[PDB]
């Protein structure tokens, strides 16, 4: 029997329970966005704004249901409307991570028919982050 | 044309095969088995009459109103291939017949009395055409698929749930203990079992509080939004509301309701409350199979599903196809569309008798639950896509290493299949390989795969098309 | 015993043929049709497990509680004579499993999921033993037969009612018109049709007001207490209550609810409101035949009737035996006793699987309604006795001389039969003579007897014992 | 089809002369007087845009949603006989644009801003097609003609009313006095003048009470139902 | 005053130009919930006009994307964003979902910038009960400001809402949707100055005043006149500005004028010159239409406004040197440069209908 | 396209979006105060009291609407009533910044007819402040 560690084992929603994505695996996800005609977009946030929190609720009456701070991240430029080139997306990842090397950065895509984000995953965490485990150390 | 006392055939007034349906009419498709020596026309006409304006003998009060304007109409009768004494009778009900916003009233007319008639042997409501003009009178689901995903900040994969077990008998503290351990391993949701309400072994408010602690601990630990469907199902509306109020005051995301055992009137009330206070509402379909299992008699689930969508619910159980409970593949795909989509075309090979226009009413998230485990993951992702919630009760609390590893196993399997589909792999055919690759990689998953490898649920399907 | 992961047979834990039932246990009798190659024992065990404490694989959390204390138990399996693949499986549920005062919760456990199991082809709940210890947790019916008769000042005969027709399409003024004319001819009650709620052609508050005027006019004219079951059935609990409130504020005696289409949660709320404000509550069983018509699958009406008695109602429709809707004689006599009496003995020839002790909870008044007329009167008095309400919608509003003479005819027939029975005449054999003697004497009755003389409802019975 | 910042003609997106109106669409007929050198097509398209989804320059957020689904549509332009510079511009609004049961919201979209545009000289809303699917979202009139007649027990003739005069200045007692004398003569109704609310010369609750007395006196006198 | 007389057969046309509301009548009104002085004090904002922005497209955005657009606009330097006048509660976005996501956006932007932020949440609804429910939710979220369409909602609802705002400390932004149905034509209707006086009495912290230079009609002199009537305590009779009567407001708080509708960075000098600091300047398309997104769009408007403010404070004449000030700020701010490039040739010059 | 940075880009109300004010530009603003007869005043705050915050709302019911801590700063001496000398204001800026070299300091002015602060801008930030960007690094 192995025990799932509660210490410094924060996750990041979709795909964070898999081994870290290789460049080839990120590229295949981008192909999937393009093949489906979805709108690619990058978002980023500094370390303190990366995880869901409650601070604003101090100002609330009894209305905190489904309210969390840090759901919104900062948009990198604009959603790439009409983009059919995977290389264009990959270049924007490089550009975004170059400008903000100490930020959390995630790639997302939007469907405009349903009007909802239809996919998303983390592409960069700061190298100073200590709150996560490598796959083989998630249980002990 | 005066008042003439006495009995005459229903078909004289209620069988109108030349009638052109109106875009505002409610349409019903009944599977009808008449008694020997009762013509299909008269049987369909009886069903139309006694679910709209007529009774067994002529009444004088007809003259005071306009039967033409209000009467239900059997406008078409279809033979059923392979059956000597079974027909699809189509009935059209003018919009004036129904109370705005009331599934209760719609059910009271259309399925109220006709199923008990001596003149028929069996009757089944297969489908309903709810016209846009009527759909617009309903508040509908509190949030729906898009808003839910937006509030939970979850995209790009199916949601993962889990029913705490044993069904009954656990104390509030242990309930919270089981909830914390399941959520912290990668499940988005856990839930009260449908019959967990308030009982001697566990009172509801004790549970709600410990569960809140568990939710907030798991959330802090994982940095992902977590929830637990707290059951508001109760004996009275007052009790139901008290429980919803407490959830609201704990700031938790989601509650649940058993809409058939609680009822449509209670459920609408709860949906409206959930709308006004920003709670997600998970709907359990307890009792549905009493109504919808048999091919010859009852109401098909797709109608019960339509009814729920109108009444209000952000989630509704859809069946699994592959688990412990019945649900045929094509029929399921048909009502999943009716639950989720804005517009669904007539498609008799999936049981869809009518084109259904939902006129922008939010979609309901299907919930696949009951007897599923990790090896079912590929099939589940392939049937439902991302817009679904997949629940592993036994498939989590039955893991040899406990709830947290159990959850991680399910989470790994879901994400592995999702990644594989996104890369262009066929989950219908490469499903086993995807799971096996993940096994050699994740020990938690390996342990789950080993324990449930030989477990299948393959029986002859009762509810056929 | 330690925790051992993996699937095992339900029968190892949930088939207990040597169990001695407790006097506080809820008992259930399931008509069970298993799939080929599923032993009856394992099938009955699955039903017991999945309606109480178990799921499809072993869970570690069992060890934290006491399965012995909480588990449902299949304790007996009975072969069905004449059937190769049908069984009566008896299940015992400990009282701890249920929420006090909640029919919703009882239904959620006992009939929640088990009917949809792949391992069975069909399932029907035939009967429930509700123990006194559980019965006492329910407020029950607002008044009951004794108190109702006392408040209405009516004794020594059946009560007479009438559903206004056409079902839908009448205006509020014409509704009251019809109500006044029916009440003034000798009917005690009239009623909203089950699907008359609030609609474009007639809004509820308009109807309530005009009907009140009609009730008070008829009462002043005849010198007898009069009522009209005003329908509180609605889309939401809030709407239902507003309608209840209006009736209270009009000072009228009686309202109604469609308990299955509205729901148990709403129904219990209304029953408690009626208790606290002194309104009689008439219960309509709209939708019941969707659930209770077929012998092989569903829930028998006797259970739906027990459930209603616990949830609360002063009246409940019981069927007519002789009218347009199905109801076998012996079975009907059985559940009528279950609705009315304090103590009913096990009696398999009437479908009573369990001795039922109601521990002083008031009796519910049976309502015979649906395709009856003056010639049925002898058979009706013979079946039900005085403690029943007999309802003639078409049988009143279909009279050739209008509602008043229609009511007078029904009143005369009822009273003639009641007199004859009191005098020692056998209504089973002298029925026709009593009606004929009353015909030659009452012209209103004669006109009714002429019109409906040849009208009978005789079809092969679907729901057999 | 990317994001391209800048101003462009409304007609490119909002003039759709081939559009087939839906049975759930709200339809408006505008009497339109455009400025000199503003084409009717562009003027109708501006009215359609600025009363539905559009503004004066292209916005990137359009791509997040589906303009095809939400945009108002100028679908037909009719010349006005006898007028050089007047047109009837027909606009279609998808039912999604409106709040259920709110005349306020419908007015806010359809007549909210467009009447003040510099590019037109005058604008008149002539008619609206309220589709059944939208009509059903309204509670509507408390009773209406049939129910009213039924409650008042009045049939077979027009109803007769009367406004108390002078408009303002009368005391509550005198108001009730004039009400009684008017009702008892054969009028079914009397009424407060539109501007009679509550004022220094007559407070509303005083009036209601004396009027009640007048109503009930006239009713008992004539044997006919009376109201004010 | 306007009940029946306009429908008389004996006249061809009638227009109410002005009302003299005497102090003895003004005193019977609760009036605006807070007014210009109190508003600045609660927001902690002084020495420049306020900047706002209407989210676009008007309708069709989901609640999440609504908040997304709100966040990105607010963080770039705008003080306020707003629901479009016809954004209430609809199939594509229900009001409570919007309120919550917007609150998240307000608080994110505020923490990021260190400046107080707000978003006019629309309480306009079908019924008073619905309106109040929306106001209650805003109160319970602790947000600074809500909005109401006072003409399409109506004066009775508006006065109710204004009193509620007073009693609970919410700022109330008034949209004048429908006014031009009433006030556009010179021969018939009611002049805006009267609709503006009415609003001040009924209650509003903000009221739209027109832009003079943007896409909607507003003659300069007439606008300067009613802006004074909205803001000041005492306004003298002045026929050249359409003021028929001396108006004494007897200390009733002033209403903040809101200039909105087809304005962009080049209009900034003219806007600051017409209104001065006590106004709100709103750029919907002028922010969401920027080639680089909402944040740079907001930064461009903020830079333009502050540049013009600085110039005016230094003694520069914004009527003449306006173009130079903007160009100097362009060569310095790339956000502003991008905005100036896109809208350089864009003007709204048509013949004025409502003349004196 | 350039991206407006969310990281350490705090502002300070009026004039903070412009290039830092030169001594000549500060002097011109002071002249504007004097020319209009407004009352100059200086206010100051330590780093922790500089930006709007919510800590007091923990003591509230549902009444946090338009309540923020740290709107009030600490007054330097008194408002300079009847001041008709721009040099007098400038010398007070020097004295105030000398006494509190590690404080945020702002110059404000009051109009007594409207009874409201009619202008204001920051004149000093602590040299240890790391939560702001220079004009040319505000976008990346
Ligand atoms: O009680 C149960 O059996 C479950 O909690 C599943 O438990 P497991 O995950 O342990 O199997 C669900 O309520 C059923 O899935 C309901 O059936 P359906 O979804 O068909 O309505
Ligand atoms: O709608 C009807 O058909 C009735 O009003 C009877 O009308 P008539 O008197 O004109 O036949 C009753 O609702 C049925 O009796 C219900 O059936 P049950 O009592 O078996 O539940
Ligand atoms: O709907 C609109 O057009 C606006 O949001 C402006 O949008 P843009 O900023 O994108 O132009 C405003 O409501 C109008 O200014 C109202 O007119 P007014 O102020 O004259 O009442
Ligand atoms: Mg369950
Ligand atoms: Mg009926
Ligand atoms: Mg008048
Ligand atoms: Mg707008």
């Amino acid at each position: 029997m192995m025990v799932w560690t509660p210490v410094n084992n924060k996750m990041f929603e979709t795909f964070s329970y898999l081994p870290p994505l290789t460049d080839e695996q990120i590229a295949a996800q981008v192909d999937y966005i393009v093949a489906n005609g979805w709108i690619p977009c990058l978002e980023f946030a500094e370390a303190d704004k990366a995880y869901v929190s409650n601070e604003s609720a101090i100002r609330f009456g009894s209305v905190s249901c489904l309210y969390y701070d840090n759901r919104y991240w900062t948009m990198w430029k604009l959603p790439m409307f009409g983009c059919r080139d995977p290389m264009q997306v990959l270049r924007e990842i490089v550009a975004c991570t170059k400008a903000f090397p100490d930020a959390y950065v995630r790639l997302v895509a939007f469907d405009n028919q349903k009007q909802v984000q239809i996919m998303g995953f983390l592409v960069q965490r700061p190298k100073t982050a200590r709150d996560f485990q490598p796959a083989n150390k998630r249980s002990v | 044309a005066g008042f003439k006392a006495g009995v005459k055939d229903y078909r004289l007034t209620y069988y109108t095969p030349d009638y052109v349906v109106r875009d505002t009419d409610i349409l019903a498709a009944f599977r009808m088995t008449p008694q020997p020596g009762v013509p299909p026309e008269e049987c369909g006409a009886a069903v139309a009459a006694e679910s709209s304006t007529g009774t067994w003998t002529t009444v004088w009060t007809d003259g005071l109103t306009s039967l033409d304007r209000y009467k239900g109409r059997c406008y078409d009768i279809e033979p059923v291939p392979g059956e000597d004494n079974q027909y699809i009778a189509y009935v059209a009900y003018p919009i004036d017949l129904f109370e705005e916003g009331s599934v209760t009233n719609m059910f009271t007319s259309i399925v109220g009395n006709v199923f008990g008639f001596k003149a028929l042997r069996a009757l089944r409501l297969e489908d309903l055409r709810i016209p846009p003009a009527y759909v617009k009178t309903f508040v509908g689901p509190p949030h729906g698929i898009q808003v839910e995903r937006d509030k939970l900040n979850k995209y790009g994969r199916g949601l993962l749930g889990c029913t705490i077990k044993p069904k009954l008998g656990l104390s509030a503290k242990n309930y919270g203990r089981a909830v914390y351990e399941s959520l912290r391993g990668g499940l988005d949701f856990t839930k009260d079992d449908e019959n967990v309400n308030s009982q001697p072994f566990m009172r509801w408010r004790d549970r709600f509080l410990f569960v809140a602690e568990a939710i907030y601990k798991a959330q802090a630990e994982t940095g992902e939004v977590k929830g637990h469907y707290l059951n508001a199902t109760a004996g009275t509306c007052e009790e139901m509301m008290k429980r919803a109020v407490c959830a609201k005051e704990l700031g938790v995301p989601i509650i649940m309701h058993d809409y058939l055992t609680g009822g449509f009137t209670a459920n609408t009330s709860l949906a409206i409350y959930c709308r006004d206070n920003g709670l997600l509402l998970h709907i359990h379909r307890a009792m549905h199979a009493v109504i919808d299992r048999q091919r010859n008699h009852g109401i098909h689930f797709r109608v019960l599903a339509k009814a729920l969508r109108m009444s209000g619910g952000d989630h509704l159980h859809s069946g699994t196809v592959v688990g412990k409970l019945e649900g045929e593949r094509e029929v399921t795909l048909g009502f999943v569309d009716l639950m989720r989509d804005d517009y669904v075309e007539k498609d008799r090979s999936r049981g869809i008798y009518f084109t259904q226009d939902w006129c922008s009413m939010p979609g309901v998230m299907p919930v696949a639950s009951g007897g599923i485990h990790v090896w079912h993951m590929p099939a589940l992702v392939e049937i439902f896509g991302d817009d679904a919630c997949l629940q592993f009760g036994g498939g989590t609390l039955g893991h040899p290493w406990g709830n947290a590893p159990g959850a991680a196993a399910n989470r790994v399997a879901l994400e592995a299949c999702t990644q594989a589909r996104n890369e262009g792999r066929d989950l219908a055919r490469e499903g086993g390989d995807v799971i096996r690759s993940a096994c050699k990689w994740s020990p938690e998953l390996a342990a789950a795969c080993e324990v449930w490898k030989e477990i299948k649920f393959e029986f002859d399907t009762i509810d056929k098309l």
